[PDB]
């Protein structure tokens, strides 16, 4: 009895989604018609679906999750996919037209229109919890859905709802790569209206991602199924310790006391310490030590910020599969004795760690391979504050050459949010270069 | 669900659509009678983007015809397709315009001009959820840029939020086909530059560069040279045609890449390009369409990009291919070449991805450039329009039936902003 | 299944029943058409997949008093 | 015993609803072939005339 | 717990790399996917399961000669991250091995071996050869010493060199590069000593009828010497003495330590028939100069300083009456400060026997050591016939135009000329 809402939104969101209810559907035993196989279970007995699925009184299971596009074509293909029974045909929420890649469209015009459709689907998935811990958006920064749609539903969730703790999953845009042109607009823009209204919010940038598929692995050339089946690992694994039982049980509330020092200071990283393949998994051993110290590398931090320039803030642990509560006790030893790893002054103590019993899964034609030990370790960094620094400067050429602007002005949105949102961020700049500075 | 509206004007106009509805149809695989008979559905899931749908299966193109020669309307109705188009919607013409455009603008252009309408409004009723419009041209001609300019002076009362794009025949700079071209082609784009959201430009002579050089064929008729182009137009309005990794509709498309809302003349190619001896020999990987798209060699608008520097670029993609590769393959056509991207612009580069191919081959990409070489374009034409109206040559055929020279002048001025506007923005 | 064998395009005479390409976790594809997202929901079942013990998460005595009323 | 005797009828509906959407089908081609001989029979009187 | 790290650098290394790997893989028997059919807890590591690695390094700067290694049998019996490959080849070019090139996988051979520095626990040596040939032996290596040098400081580094011979050579040039590592290999090293061996030529044809060899039947007796030294370490013994209890006892001045001496009975079988081995008589065959593998001589010099490796079945009797009966006679001219002479290592395990080498299979076996001033008259040699050279300065540019200067070819040799005045007086 302890459900959490899944509620996905765009192009990126919808993706994601569906290497994500790949995952949960393959962990528990539901197949694509819902119903459970029939081996004449006599007892059955197992209740770790209900985070994730209401059962019926037929044999189907229904996901929690909230599908939206405002792009009809690639919400059309999990509606006529292998998937097509699973989810409830009023959950895959389509538009009528798209926003291409305008923060104004996406936040003013297009996207009102049908977000008064939206909430209301969210009640009918709200009456039927009982004990709803927190939502998870799944959204982007790139284009109009993922940035301006994104950024009206936190404006009228936390009016709605206010103490549900709402987590995110963003992909920013790149420091050096990019697919468009116009994204500094909407990267500077969304913040202001997500600086408030995220509880806790991880972020994860399309480059390490990028770069730990070529040179951890032995592969090369990946798509968008690579890259989606890598972070679907991450949302599994902080959940975990809702659905199967372990030593040390961190729901969803305990990480945001353990993790987030100020209130405007809440952008922790993310990583993923055993992600190997199954041709290199069998030659080395992956034990409890091996996976943390190959952890806390700069090279395996999923977004492009180096850690040796900043010091460490908050630090937590997700232990996963055959752990022992006494060698993560004896790795933390071999950590703080280096003097390359910097902790804040005022944070002595620095970590949070937690156990859980069953190992991962593959998914069959999967990257990553089969483990007994799997960590996630979510850290909380100074030196996230460059890969906003990376990007102001490539939006001073913007908007001080004023280029770009007049799509944006005519949507409905006025000049005033321009600099009132560079500002705003050079705020939140401004506040993590005051904590790192030591008090004597 | 949501769909094109096709419409053409003039003999330029109505042959480039006579072979653009001769390659949309049998990819989407349809008889040349209008009745669906191709292998998998899912080219049938979302066949009314570009068709409409009657008695018992008969599927009809809702193309709008319209020309004022009914000596070349009929040479469409006889050919191969001929027999798909309702024949409703052809609006023939009684008399010719006689290539001035004012003729086509004020005299016996406003005479078609309500029929025109009243085929287009009745089919627009009919649409679901319309997103665009679609329209080919020359300049060249009083039949095609003159018909046009008044279509779409007024077609922003009633549809003013609708994507348009227009796929104009730019005059080719060796040598124009007409005597009286340029009056025309001048005053053709003080219309352009304030209505359509989006227009094109295939140089006539940089198509024929292409069966010069890299296609080498011998003997290349206008049925060889639409089909080139007519690919190219295919691509653009794909990502709502078929589902994809990362989609790009009509819109995605033009927020992303004009900066300023005069600034939008384009500049298109068309990547996989092999004549009949290279095709045993080329290699077909990921970075050889990146060879095709950013030479300067295979680009259908004649000037050079290495006299200017590109603002933003478009390259949809296709197929079904890594993401990354992709991603990797574009950044290292910045590097080795920054001297032709300018500086305010962090990344230039426009990404999509489709997963059906065009039909049969593996990969496909389209590119589209917002460039300023056009500017060494549009000097061209200005210095080429003022050494007839200086000195008056043929001015009578336009000052008699029309307006006076005042229209030249506040074109010269509609047409010298822009030239300033380019190089303004270069560097 | 040709435009022209050698239109002022591109052409191409092929079987797409043959452009299909069959999956051992699943079936054939028309590789002519073949699925972009094809991988997606393209597998077969393995209780490989399967790892130890299914011991699982829930807690039934929780409703046992919580579900119902208390002192 | 109950919880078993929900999937019959589970199984029975569904398969009842795709019996009559098969039905449907089949009278929607029947009346699509008749349109067809009809306006065959027009284009021999038009040619006859 | 007791880890020594091996390295094969070099054409000569790699064709050691054949020999000392083969009698690596018959100490314990071996199978080339690392699961055998705690003595090998030197240099393996137990994964997940079942297979074992070894920690050894073919650290090469052309791509050819490694992919020729995993075209030899044992492919996935050596993993083929540790092995150092290069995208660009040096081709004797310090400017190019060291600052240029080196410096992108720097970073990538420094993650390695912090990745297995977890592994090393007990480290007893990180034993390295290379020839001076090329920027395969000479400047990647030279700039690995100084940065693990500055990342731990106290860990065993050592380092048994390998030196152009007087006569003959690869390149001619090559003494550039010689005197460059003669002053770069006293920083940030323990140990430096004695695979010169251009003797090897001498004893492979003179001792065991095999003419027309290769450098392989020259390195099987290469990878007997690295036998004869790391096998106490490795085995237990009666007094048995490991590598870092070898650093604490094996150098006088500490920054003069260079021996010459060999493994005792390199004898094939047709001598094999007839000669009844003794540890006696062996070692009375081993004091006889000629048979070095070091081309210089002490029977002329001064027997400074000395050790001793024993396997087999050697008893203290014989060792000692050995001692005796050879420290009376003065056909060898013995030391003036330094009365005894003799440090004593003993090994029950007789060693491994390798199909398709020079030796035979023996009870038993000797070795000496004997650290001299005969070094000094090689480096006179080599002062002889370098100045030749660097009077009409040729080559020089290649060496400048990628990021040098001729200061380091200034300083170098005073350097070395240091270190003679260090040695020219004890």
């Amino acid at each position: 009895m302890r459900e959490c809402i899944s509620i996905h939104v765009g192009q990126a969101g919808v993706q994601i989604g569906n290497a994500c209810w790949e995952l949960y559907c393959l962990e528990h035993g539901i197949q694509p018609d819902g119903q459970m196989p029939s081996d004449k279970t006599i007892g059955g007995g197992d209740d770790s679906f209900n985070t994730f699925f209401s059962e019926t009184g037929a044999g189907k299971h229904v996901p929690r999750a909230v599908f939206v596009d405002l792009e009809p074509t690639v919400i059309d293909e999990v509606r006529t996919g292998t998937y097509r029974q699973l989810f409830h045909p009023e959950q895959l929420i389509t538009g009528k037209e798209d926003a291409a890649n305008n923060y104004a469209r996406g936040h003013y015009t297009i996207g009102k229109e049908i977000i008064d459709l939206v909430l209301d689907r969210i009640r009918k998935l709200a009456d039927q919890c009982t004990g709803l811990q927190g939502f998870l958006v799944f959204h982007s920064f790139g284009g109009g859905t993922g940035s301006g749609f994104t950024s009206l539903l936190m404006e009228r969730l936390s009016v709605d709802y206010g103490k549900k703790s709402k987590l995110e999953f963003s992909i920013y845009p790149a420091p050096q790569v990019s697919t468009a042109v116009v994204e500094p607009y909407n990267s500077i823009l969304t913040t202001h209206t997500t600086l408030e209204h995220s509880d806790c919010a991880f972020m994860v940038d399309n480059e390490a991602i990028y770069d730990i598929c070529r040179r951890n692995l032995d592969i090369e050339r990946p798509t968008y199924t690579n890259l989606n089946r890598l972070i679907g690992q991450i949302v599994s694994s902080i959940t975990a310790s809702l659905r199967f039982d372990g030593a040390l049980n961190v729901d969803l509330t305990e990480f945001q006391t353990n993790l987030v020092p100020y209130p405007r200071i809440h952008f922790p990283l993310a990583t993923y310490a055993p992600v190997i393949s199954a041709e290199k998994a069998y030659h080395e051993q992956l034990s409890v030590a091996e996976i943390t110290n190959a952890c806390f590398e700069p090279a395996n931090q999923m977004v492009k910020c180096d850690p040796r320039h900043g010091k460490y803030m908050a630090c937590c642990l997700l232990y996963r599969g055959d752990v022992v509560p006494k060698d993560v006790n004896a790795a933390i030893a071999t950590i703080k004795t280096k003097r390359t790893i910097q902790f804040v002054d005022w944070c002595p103590t620095g970590f949070k760690v937690g156990i859980n019993y069953q190992p991962p899964t593959v998914v069959p034609g999967g990257d990553l391979a089969k483990v007994q030990r799997a960590v996630c370790m979510l850290s909380n960094t100074t030196a996230i504050a460059e890969a906003w620094a990376r990007l102001d400067h490539k939006f001073d050429l913007m908007y001080a050459k004023r280029a770009f602007v007049h799509w944006y002005v005519g949507e409905g949105m006025e000049e005033g949010e321009f600099s009132e949102a560079r500002e705003d961020m050079a705020a939140l700049e401004k506040d993590y270069e005051e904590v790192g500075v030591d008090s004597v | 669900m949501r769909e094109i509206v096709h419409l053409q004007a003039g003999q330029c106009g109505n042959q480039i659509g006579a072979k653009f509805w001769e390659v949309i149809s049998d990819e989407h695989g349809i008889d040349p009678t209008g009745t669906y008979h191709g292998d998998s559905d899912l080219q049938l899931e979302r066949i009314n983007v570009y068709y409409n749908e009657a008695t018992g299966g008969k599927y009809v193109p809702r193309a709008v015809l319209v020309d004022l020669e009914p000596g070349t309307m009929d040479s469409v109705r006889s050919g191969p397709f001929g027999q798909i188009f309702r024949p409703d919607n052809f609006v023939f013409g009684q008399s010719g315009a006689g290539n001035n455009w004012a003729k086509g603008h004020y005299t016996e252009g406003a005479e078609l001009v309500d029929s025109v309408l009243d085929v287009v409004r009745k089919e627009a009723e009919s649409c679901d959820c319309l997103q665009g419009f679609q329209l080919t041209h020359s300049l060249g001609g009083g039949t095609g840029s003159g018909m046009g300019t008044l279509l779409i002076s007024k077609i922003r009362e009633e549809y003013p939020d609708r994507i348009m794009n227009t796929f104009s025949v730019v005059p080719s700079p060796k040598v124009s086909d007409t005597v009286v071209e340029p009056y025309n082609a001048t005053l053709s784009v003080h219309q352009l530059v304030e209505n359509t959201d989006e227009t094109y430009c295939i140089d006539n002579e940089a198509l024929y560069d292409i069966c010069f050089r890299t296609l080498k064929l011998t003997t290349p008729t206008y049925g060889d040279l639409n089909h080139l182009v007519s690919a190219t137009m295919s691509g653009v309005t794909t990502c709502l045609r078929f589902p994809g990794q990362l989609n790009a509709d009509l819109r995605k498309l033009a927020v992303n890449m004009v900066p300023f809302p005069r600034l939008h003349f384009f500049m298109p190619g068309f990547a996989p390009l092999t004549s009949r001896g290279s095709q045993q020999y080329r290699a077909l990987t990921v970075p050889e369409l990146t060879q095709q798209m950013f030479d300067a060699k295979n680009m259908m608008a004649a000037c050079d990009p290495r006299h200017g520097r590109y603002l933003t670029v478009a390259a949809v993609f296709r197929g079904r291919m890594s993401m990354k590769e992709v991603d990797e393959q574009m950044l290292n056509v910045q590097n080795k070449n920054s001297s032709y991207f300018v500086e305010w612009i962090p990344n230039n580069v426009k990404t999509a991805v489709c997963d059906i191919p065009p039909r049969g081959l593996k990969m496909s990409a389209t590119f589209i450039g917002n460039s300023t070489a056009i500017q060494e374009l549009f000097k061209r034409i200005s210095e080429q329009f003022t050494a007839m109206f200086r000195r008056k040559a043929f001015l009578h055929w336009y000052t008699g039936e029309g307006m006076d020279e005042m229209e030249f002048t506040e074109a010269e001025s509609n047409m010298n902003d822009l030239v300033s506007e380019y190089q303004q923005y270069q560097d | 299944p040709a435009l022209c064998v050698n239109p002022g395009n591109p052409v191409f005479s092929c079987m797409l029943d043959p452009k299909t390409l069959h999956t051992a976790t699943s079936l054939s594809k028309a590789q002519m058409i073949m699925y972009k997202t094809s991988a997606s929901q393209y597998g077969a079942f393995s209780p490989r997949p399967f790892f130890f013990p299914c011991k699982f998460l829930p807690q039934e005595q929780a409703f046992t008093e919580h579900l119902k009323t208390t002192g | 015993r109950r919880q078993r005797e929900m999937k019959q009828d589970f199984e029975d509906q569904m398969a009842l609803k795709e019996l009559i959407l098969q039905a449907a089908k089949e009278e929607e081609e029947t009346f699509k072939k008749a349109m067809l001989a009809k306006f065959a029979e027009d284009d021999r009187i038009e040619l006859m005339n």
